[PDB]
DNA sequence: TATATCTGACACGTGCCTGGAGACTAGGGAGTAATCCCCTTGGCGGTTAAAACGCGGGGGACAGCGCGTACGTGCGTTTAAGCGGTGCTAGAGCTGTCTACGACCAATTGAGCGGCCTCGGCACCGGGATTCTCAT
DNA sequence: ATGAGAATCCCGGTGCCGAGGCCGCTCAATTGGTCGTAGACAGCTCTAGCACCGCTTAAACGCACGTACGCGCTGTCCCCCGCGTTTTAACCGCCAAGGGGATTACTCCCTAGTCTCCAGGCACGTGTCAGATATA
């Protein structure tokens, strides 16, 4: 249903991301290259979701099912369950 | 009188470590997060915590990538941030 | 008469809930007398240390209501949490205050 | 308190503010 | 008599200083143990900020105290 | 239902008689007390599959905990492990 | 006592009819096979907690290889245990 | 008529003793039927790839006996067994022979 | 036992040269050597204190090579052929 | 006489050690060293051979993906001789540090 | 900013109800003692591969310098995010129920393990004809 | 540019000790019965997720411009590499010695299990006090 989404990740929010991370300078072809290290993050992640969820035969993807996901991957992530 | 250049992006990195707010815009990220799971199965539905949970995660570690692509770039004698230095930190982290 | 057994050892963690989810949990078949003892003492330990570093950094910064961002800076801080929990996100935590200092432009 | 010899917190004393310093 | 500073690398500085001494001399003792002279140390002491002619004295200065190295060359 | 809030609650009062938590740092350091209980029982559950026995005791957590907490944090907790474990075989 | 070494040379004069396998080779694949029954065990007994469950089924183990195996691994691994499933319960 | 689980499945990985292990694992109060066949069908699935990869090898040095060598080459050069064994190192495996481009002549 | 001192020293230049040409690494600077010793020390430290608190809570003497391995499989650095 | 070009030894090197599979530590030392540090944790201590040679098989892996990292860390910012600068921000962004 | 008037999240009362605590009981996990033999530790010497050690030199590290261009900064403008309602459901969650699937026991028997030959794939030697390097 | 020259790959003999193939044999998998509860399934409540519409405003975006900074070039010096000589200790092999790991048998006490009892934490109301606000 939906088109180019990623461009929803907008320069200005790449760009306060490396200004938390401690970056003083940025080049411009880094807004091209951090959406698709988004894009393999978050497939990687909604994956293992999706398929948790499958397995609890639910159509709801759960705060929980996204930390056992995260824990599989090992982000532990506090403050959702 | 205007800023000389660099003095603003100091100034920046001084506000956005001190804030711990979310710095992605929330509706674009859902709509990411929706047209990503869309491709693996059809018509999910979502809690509202568990997007913001993903929210949470990839903020989190583009500021790890984003550390570590710092670390680079002073390693390689500059100041700007490159793919190049994007591409080398994650692939000496493993990925 | 009724005597719980976390009062019994002196301490403030749940030590019958501690050796139900030690029974129920798959860890093994039996589980002995004093392991869930030792294992509430331990936790309330690692509570009793972040808490103390939370109520320090909470002090520090003027606001008497510990919020996840004193969490953060009191396990970011040092050398031992930090190295426990070293791959642990906190939601709502932040990142410590650090700048390298090549870019900080001189005169 | 109770948990003052139990603890370990010996050195150094660590700074934990955050300064909106402007100008 | 023993005053404690944050750097802007997120480092704390350890030092003992006289409390009725002037701040360019603890820009000088600080400018001792850091790599940065005082032609851009910027130090603020609960809000109002320091000068160099001034004093420990008239600056609140108690056991432990903190300052804090910002930012702004003009 | 069910959580340790209560228990970090008193621990917090016994610690810092004056300050409080927000739920959300209520939240994280249940999910912190969590995250220990699983990994030292994880890690006493396969000493003792290594060394062929049945039954977790203290000392098989006392070599899980020196095994997971660095540093200092093993010392003392190894400490008032073995306190509490005294204090509650003398009663 | 107790290796994979009979079952993993069956499968190797299966696949190639001719070469042969060494000691410390034979070890390996008695270690990876350890190791990979290991992982998918100890996923699937993490499936079993999060469901509120008791029994471990091929349910488990087929959402406990997608989650270990990459790409195409666990597409046919998926396939070849069903296949094996459904020729047990047919005969 | 003795008629193993293995053989009544069609294949040739102990069933009985996967069995064995995962009631004597505690990885739960319980384990089902079909999950032995699934897991000894899986295992005989993955070591099959990795002998067919392994054996290609040691044809392709002229050998017969795989050794860690080949064993090390047949998994570090296909990117599902080096993601599925990426915390693994093998003894007496070696390394895979790579040179940066950078340092060739000239 | 009797003295047992510098044995760091006894991992030598050529030997370190020989694991970075493994690495394919054609330059090697000489402050090398000492940074290579002084991270190979922890990394024996670190699986010598699991092997050693393993052994003794198993209550032995020795140390096994199941014991290098579980403490190897425990820092995310697992070792086959070793059982 | 005759005499190479200074690196051309070095890449004959590098091609025979990525062929070659053996152990380069020698033995003993390495097989001291061991006790060295055991004695820090519990004296007396014993080591069966294969536990031995399984430290042995452990640290020189790891040492090797250290210098391939440094490796490419040195390559960036365009050098040849590794210093201790890369194998500083290889342990660094490894998260071994 | 004094005085007064409104607010929300936390701190603090109530009941309840269910999981924790207590007594007893037995049976199997585990401690402890003997024993026995594999394996580790510590010698010894010969040899020789490998480490150590100069030594020259050349190639790469580094510092300096100049150029231009890609990026920071700032201002208008324009586009969605966000808030705030509204409602309308699809599913999450809980409850009874009954069944069929797994635990368990007893008896058996073929599979797989310890052990023992054996021969050939492979390591090695000894040439011996090819193929990258380097001053021409 | 290329012939001398060091790698260097390869062909064929030789021996060897490891991979593999039988043989008891024993013990774990199998079969075939109860039994009892885990969960499959129907059913019901109800809640939170999803579409929606409109107002506001702030954050994105587009553009112009002026640099700081990346990047290339140049020289220069120093320090690491290839190489020949000494020297040293690793390695191979052998040979005692004992010590602690593995096993087995015996006892015992410690933890699961069942039952009963009851109070501690869950849930949900209420105050209360730091925070915001209107006028003078």
């Amino acid at each position: 249903v939906l088109r180019d989404n990623i461009q929803g990740i907008t320069k200005p929010a790449i760009r306060r991301l490396a200004r938390r991370g401690g970056v003083k300078r940025i080049s411009g072809l880094i807004y091209e290259e951090t959406r698709g290290v988004l894009k393999v993050f978050l497939e990687n992640v909604i994956r293992d979701a999706v398929t948790y969820t499958e397995h609890a035969k639910r159509k709801t993807v759960t705060a929980m099912d996204v930390v056992y996901a995260l824990k599989r991957q090992g982000r532990t992530l506090y403050g959702f369950g | 009188h205007r800023y000389r250049p660099g003095t603003v992006a100091l100034r920046e990195i001084r506000r956005y470590q001190k804030s711990t707010e979310l710095l992605i815009r929330k509706l674009p990220f859902q709509r990411l997060v929706r047209e990503i799971a869309q491709d693996f199965k059809t018509d999910l539905r979502f809690q509202s915590s568990a997007v913001m949970a993903l929210q949470e995660a990839s903020e989190a570690y583009l500021v790890g990538l984003f550390e570590d692509t710092n670390l680079s770039a002073i390693h390689a004698k500059r100041v700007t941030i490159m793919p190049k230095d994007i591409q080398l930190a994650r692939r000496i982290r493993g990925e | 008469k009724a005597k719980t057994r976390s009062s019994r050892a002196g301490l403030q963690f749940p030590v019958g809930r501690v050796h139900r989810l030690l029974r129920k949990g798959n860890y093994s078949e039996r589980v002995g007398a004093g392991a869930p003892v030792y294992l509430a003492a331990v936790l309330e330990y690692l509570t009793a240390e972040i808490l103390e570093l939370a109520g320090n950094a909470a002090r520090d910064n003027k606001k008497t209501r510990i919020i996840p961002r004193h969490l953060q800076l009191a396990i970011r801080n040092d050398e031992e949490l930090n190295k426990l929990l070293g791959r642990v996100t906190i939601a709502q935590g932040g990142v410590l205050p650090n700048i390298q200092a090549v870019l900080l432009p001189k005169c | 308190h109770a948990w003052t010899h139990r603890l370990r917190e010996r050195k150094q004393l660590v700074i934990y503010e955050e300064i909106s310093d402007p100008e | 008599m023993q005053i404690f500073v944050k750097t802007l690398t997120g480092k704390t500085i350890t030092l003992e200083v006289e409390p009725s001494d002037t701040i360019e001399n603890v820009k000088a003792k600080i400018q001792d143990k850091e790599g940065i002279p005082p032609d851009q140390q910027r130090l603020i002491f609960a809000g109002k900020q320091l000068e160099d002619g001034r004093t420990l004295s008239d600056y609140n200065i108690q056991k432990e105290s903190t300052l804090h190295l910002v930012l702004r060359l003009r | 239902k069910e959580s340790y809030s209560v228990y970090v609650y008193k621990v917090l009062k016994q610690v810092h008689p004056d300050t409080g938590i927000s739920s959300k740092a209520m939240g994280i350091m249940n999910s912190f007390v969590n995250d220990i209980f699983e990994r030292i029982a994880g890690e006493a559950s396969r000493l003792a599959h290594y060394n062929k026995r049945s039954t977790i005791t203290s000392r098989e957590i006392q070599t899980a905990v020196r095994l997971l907490l660095p540093g200092e944090l093993a010392k003392h907790a190894v400490s008032e492990g073995t306190k509490a474990v005294t204090k509650y075989t003398s009663a």
